[PDB]
């Protein structure tokens, strides 16, 4: 036995269809170890979660744990180059990112198949000794500033941190996680604080091993992983920290029976209802959170949502076990609210208690909890295969909470049956426990406080005796029943037998004036599920912002006449997707291949037969108008990405422009639009998974006949099946469009560099010049000169016409524009010098991102579909740009750059969109030619041709 | 929604008769009545709240009751200070109704 | 000292628009329910609406909805109801009321005002 062992668990409970090996071990220094070893997987990952969080930082220094985890990726003793953990990771076709919960620090990369210990020898040194620059200190919390001032304005967050605000103020869940630039500098030498310093007091305080958990994934044998962990890890310092408890709850009465009027940003309308419970994750056994969450989050018949839609009251419902901290949780039930919904709160809370007493009266249902016993065995049974490196970060996380021979069941299996424990959470759902919270733009005005954090603007006031006593007497209400059997819950997963003649790549196997379906069989996944993708084509679908905008109410209101018949079957892994596009409508139904006919019907049936309730149309018609006018607060580097798309494209139509046309959708105009759009049709499909090829013909058959027998369907003619093109730029110009953000004090910016069409010269071309760029993009433009947080350089592929871009958003005036072409003349030098050697270090790190399997059968299904969408149908796409992709000379690149992208180059076609802000109109930087100014769109691109389309194979 | 009736439209009784007004409810109501008293011309005075707790400052010779969906109230001994126009409440978060009036008049 | 003043009470004519007025004294009014209650001459007590001063706004009748608007000002601790399309119907006294700490309540009223609807 080894030492530097405690004790190895070599029987990690696994699901059968799972082809990697697992080993979980404890070092004697505390950390929880799991190895995975896959020979198979083209990306090693590892992962390691410190269970010290923000919770844990000091009251004068808010957001420390996560200021450290930003601070660790920039050097240790051993590796001090402040770019050597993420380069080492970019030439090698990898990727790292971590993240500071409330109880954890989680790190977690992925890297090439074969350079894991490389990597992981670098990793390891985050936890031994790191540098902590403080030339680094000063920058990097630039970054995190910017990352609170891109979450200042978003509403998700100011209700997040105005939750914390509420309660008991000394305790440590009012704590800032995230920190800007005032808790981090301004403050601490404002105050003579050594913020680098409190770093290494909060490093080498916190950072024990006893509070660590390592899993690592490879294809390297277990007792390679095991000797490749203890070599690196077994050397972390343990500390004997003790577990940070919070058994004290943080809402005492003083919070209780408290109502809290927000105003949001966007022009939304929510209602959230907050019931403290105790911690329950030591109940995982039998996790009686998820039994009452199952049946308050309920949405089928006779459900507590199903009914709030009869009333015209609420639009979503969610419920259930809120995750907390050690020692407490909450128990949610929050809800959208209509125009009058927001009128009768009382009526909504009494009827969620008419409910509770529902479940109270006819006691725990075993038959209930038995169910989620059989769906989450199955759905266990069956996971999907995971990416590596979420799967690490995920396992790493859990491996604090769980034995390591029952990590991989914990989320997923239940055992024992406790009505005991149903009882106590149920029995604390009180109105006398209660906390309501009520977010609406019609309280802007009537806010006597303000949060210190993010400036949102509430009022605080305490529910009256008299509403409280009233909903003590919750009556049993008719309309509330128990759901009955999920009789979605597939019965046969027979693995149909693969055929001889199967194909690889989906096969055209129908070519009517109709219908055009692409099939193949699963022959690498051999799971019981299958992917069915329709794209229907209807010009009528985006003719004019009239009819784009009942293309959406129509799939809209669909959707709620169905989403009691499709609860059941989503709660059996039987989920449907149906959205309109600029092409038409966008159907995909996956899961489960047992009853998955019998959900596609419904659904193509109710499609053809469809009657529009007047009272959920207009409901659904005001949410999609605050929908509209609800993008004004988007952060502003997506609307430069917005702007650019409708440049580029031959015809968009803007959010303001479907808004002042949705006035003139009436519903006898909609009814009559459903015949038109439902006229003609052309089903481009997609059917991929666990089905013969007769039955896809024959799946195809009953979307064809059901439309045609209901619909009356007409087959459309192929020279109407027109996609947009791109507008095609012209050499040497450099066009600006600008335009103002009206919420936030940051600028957007993307700067496209079109090259040309798609070609596999081409393709390849900007594929390995996007990725030799990659790193030192993000290195310069956000670790070194400190920009922003939204730092992006990558390829843009769109209709078939490509181009390299750069998306940041900034607190600097597109300053932003020089920069950008002052880095390109620092990378131009750098290939001229770059070695052959760390030249196709690059290529075979290219080679490895584009030739990565599709290790889920979701991910090959959209991998093909993506190719069909695009007209392309390159389906071996990736060993047939690989090929040329090693053929490529460093000469080959710098007449590509020479030529397309330099700032003198001949054919540079260079296009940028800048979202201003409010109030804004030593490496050098290149001269600037003088742009022309983009006025309008219209005009726009009224003078330029349009690129043709790629001719399919 | 839900409608109140009464039990009389009026009635005559002397100085110590005892007096049982009557209203019935159309679907369950769990308590949550109320009876008011309205001398003519002024508003009306709360008398019984929850279908049964006497509300304080109340003479105690009023009392509530509840049988499913009947509610009845009964003075022990009328007096001067309780001839009067007498009406019933609903309470739910539903649309509150009232009854048609119970008219006690007094004979001498 | 809890009482309820009720005020802007007068003449209307047909379609045109009152905008009542039930001034608070002695308590805050985001602590109980506020009601509006209505008796026209020679009927019995009719129920109007109901505004719940902290939120959940407004629930009326079925015989009002549409044409009654019940609003409130915690800062000035008043409740208000502005009527519209006033119906010869709507000829009533409107009483104003604060509910008790009870499920059935309106324990203290007002002096009411006078709606006249007529020529």
């Amino acid at each position: 036995n080894n030492p530097a062992i405690k004790r190895i668990g070599n029987h990690i409970t696994k699901s059968p269809e799972d082809k990697r090996e697992y080993r979980g071990l404890e070092l004697a220094n505390g950390i929880k170890v799991l190895l995975i070893s896959d020979p198979t997987t083209d990306k090693s990952s590892a992962a390691l979660d410190v269970h010290i969080g923000s919770l844990s930082d000091p009251p004068n220094i808010a957001g420390l744990s996560h200021f450290l985890e930003h601070m660790l990726f920039l050097g240790t003793k051993k590796y001090p180059k402040e770019n050597e953990y993420s380069q080492f990771l970019s030439e090698h076709a990898g990727s790292s990112n971590a993240f500071t919960s409330g109880e954890h620090t989680n790190y977690y990369f992925d890297v090439s198949h074969e350079h894991l210990e490389g990597a992981l020898d670098r990793f390891a040194q985050f936890f031994l000794s790191p540098l902590f620059d403080e030339s680094a200190k000063d920058r990097e919390v630039n970054a995190v500033d910017s990352e609170h001032e891109k979450n200042v304005m978003n509403d998700a967050w100011r209700l997040f941190q105005l939750e914390k605000a509420t309660g008991n103020p000394k305790h440590p869940f009012s704590k800032f996680g995230t920190g800007n630039k005032y808790t981090l500098e301004t403050r601490p030498n404002q105050e003579g604080i050594d913020v680098r310093q409190e770093l290494l007091k909060f490093h080498s305080a916190y950072y024990s091993s006893n509070l660590m958990a390592v899993v690592v994934l490879g294809r390297e044998s277990l007792d390679d992983l095991t000797n490749l962990v203890v070599k690196l890890f077994s050397e972390v310092e343990n500390k004997n920290v003790p577990l940070p408890e919070f058994p004290e709850h943080p809402f005492q009465e003083e919070h209780l029976k408290q109502l809290y009027k927000i105003v949001p940003i966007k022009d939304i309308r929510n209602l959230y209802v907050t019931f403290p419970i105790p911690d329950l994750q030591k109940y995982y056994k039998s996790n009686p959170g998820h039994y009452l969450g199952h049946l308050i989050g309920h949405e089928g018949p006779g459900s507590l949502l199903s009914e709030l839609k009869s009333k015209g009251w609420v639009n979503t419902l969610v419920g259930g076990q809120k995750e907390g901290a050690r020692g407490f949780m909450f128990f949610i039930i929050n809800v959208d609210l209509t125009e009058e919904g927001l009128l009768h709160v009382e009526d909504i809370i009494l009827h969620m208690f008419q409910y509770i007493q529902k479940l109270r009266a006819e006691g725990p249902q075993e038959w209930v909890f038995q169910e989620l016993k059989d769906l989450n065995a199955v759905a266990f049974r069956f996971k999907d295969k995971e990416r590596p490196r979420g799967y690490t970060s995920k396992i790493a996380g859990i491996l604090h909470y769980y034995p390591l021979e029952e990590v991989l069941t914990a989320e997923y299996l239940l055992e024992e049956f406790r009505p005991d424990l149903i009882e106590m959470v149920l029995d604390k759902l009180r109105p006398e426990n209660v906390r309501v919270a009520i977010v609406s733009k019609s309280f802007e005005g009537k806010t006597d406080r303000t949060e210190e954090w993010y400036g949102t603007q509430y009022k605080q006031e305490a529910i009256p005796d008299e509403v409280i006593k009233k909903w003590q007497n919750a009556d049993l209400n008719g309309k509330f029943k128990l759901p009955t059997k999920n009789e979605f819950i597939p019965t046969n997963f027979e693995i149909l037998p693969l055929e001889k003649e199967a194909t690889p790549y989906p096969a055209l196997i129908k070519d009517t004036a109709m219908s055009k379906l692409w099939f193949k069989q699963d022959d690498k996944f051999f799971l019981p599920k299958a992917n069915l993708n329709f794209e229907f084509f209807s010009p009528f679908a985006y003719v004019d912002p009239l009819h784009s905008n009942m293309a959406y109410l129509y799939l809209e209101l669909l959707k709620d006449s169905l989403n009691e018949y499709a609860y059941a079957a989503e709660l059996a892994g039987l989920s449907y997707d149906l959205q309109n596009t600029i092409y038409g409508m966008y159907l995909s139904v996956k899961g489960y291949n047992d009853k998955q006919p019998i959900l596609l019907k419904k659904i193509i049936e109710k499609m053809a037969t469809f009657e529009i309730d007047e009272k959920r149309f207009e409901i659904i018609k005001e949410a999609y108008m605050r929908s509209l006018n609800n993008f004004r607060a988007e952060q502003p580097h997506q609307h430069a990405m917005y702007y650019l798309r409708l440049l580029m494209t031959e015809v968009a139509w803007t959010k303001d422009e479907l808004k002042e046309a949705l006035d003139d959708v009436t519903l006898p105009r909609l009814k009559a639009f459903i015949p038109q759009l439902l006229s003609r049709l052309h089903i481009e499909a997609l059917l991929h998974g666990n089905i013969t090829k007769q039955a896809a013909l024959g799946i195809m058959q009953m979307v064809e006949d059901t439309l045609i027998e209901h619909a009356h369907t007409k087959p459309l003619l192929p020279s109407q099946l027109v996609r947009y093109r791109e507008v095609q730029l012209p050499d040497r110009g450099w066009f600006v469009y600008q335009q103002r953000n009206e919420v936030h004090n940051n600028s957007g910016i993307e700067i496209y560099y079109q090259t040309d069409m798609q070609s596999t010269s081409e393709n390849m071309f900007l594929e390995l010049f996007a990725q030799i760029i990659s790193e030192p993009a993000f290195n310069t433009l956000r670790t070194k000169e400190q920009l922003g947080y939204i730092v992006f350089s990558g390829p843009r592929r769109a209709n078939g016409i490509q181009g390299l871009r750069f998306i940041i958003q900034s607190e600097k005036p597109p300053y932003l524009e020089s920069r950008v072409e002052a880095f390109l003349i620092t990378m131009e030098k750098s290939i001229e010098d770059m070695t052959e050697e760390a030249f196709q270090k690059h290529i075979q790190a290219l080679a490895i991102r584009r030739l990565d399997k599709p290790k889920k059968l979701s991910a090959e299904s959209a991998k093909y579909w993506g190719e069909i969408i695009s007209q392309q149908y390159n389906f071996d796409r990736d060993n047939t740009e690989v090929a040329y992709l090693k053929t490529l000379t460093k000469e080959d690149i710098i007449k590509f750059y020479k030529e397309m992208l330099a700032v003198d180059a001949p054919r540079r076609h260079k296009v940028s969109v800048h979202v201003l802000a409010r109030e804004m109109d030593l490496s050098q930087a290149p001269a600037l030619p003088q742009p022309e100014v983009i006025q309008n769109m219209t005009e726009f691109k009224r003078g330029l041709p349009l690129f043709p389309l790629v001719k399919p194979h | 929604d839900i409608q109140m009736t009464q039990s009389p439209s009026s009635l005559s009784a002397s100085v110590g008769d005892r007096v049982t007004i009557t209203c019935r409810a159309s679907q369950s109501v769990s308590s949550a009545v109320a009876w008011y008293q309205q001398k003519p011309g002024k508003a009306p005075k709360l008398l019984i709240y929850s279908a049964s707790s006497l509300y304080s400052g109340v003479p105690s010779r009023f009392s509530g009751s509840r049988s499913g969906t009947d509610f009845t109230l009964t003075i022990s001994s009328l007096q001067p200070e309780d001839f009067a126009t007498y009406y019933c409440q609903q309470s739910y978060f539903n649309p509150i109704t009232f009854g048609q009036g119970t008219k006690v008049e007094i004979k001498r | 000292e809890v009482q309820l003043v009720e005020s802007g009470g007068g003449l209307v004519q047909p379609g045109g628009s009152l905008r009542l007025s039930c001034a608070a004294s002695g308590f805050n009014i985001s602590s109980s329910s506020i009601h509006w209650v209505r008796q026209a001459p020679g009927k019995g007590l009719e129920w109007v609406a109901s505004i719940y001063s902290y939120s959940g706004s407004t629930y009326y009748a079925d015989s009002v909805k549409g044409r009654f608007t019940i609003s409130a000002d915690t800062s000035k601790n008043t409740a208000y109801l502005q009527m519209n399309s006033l119906r010869a119907e709507d000829t009533a006294v409107y009483y104003c009321a604060r509910h008790y700490s009870a499920v059935a309540g309106l324990d203290y009223w007002g002096q009411g005002t006078l709606v006249t609807v007529f020529n």
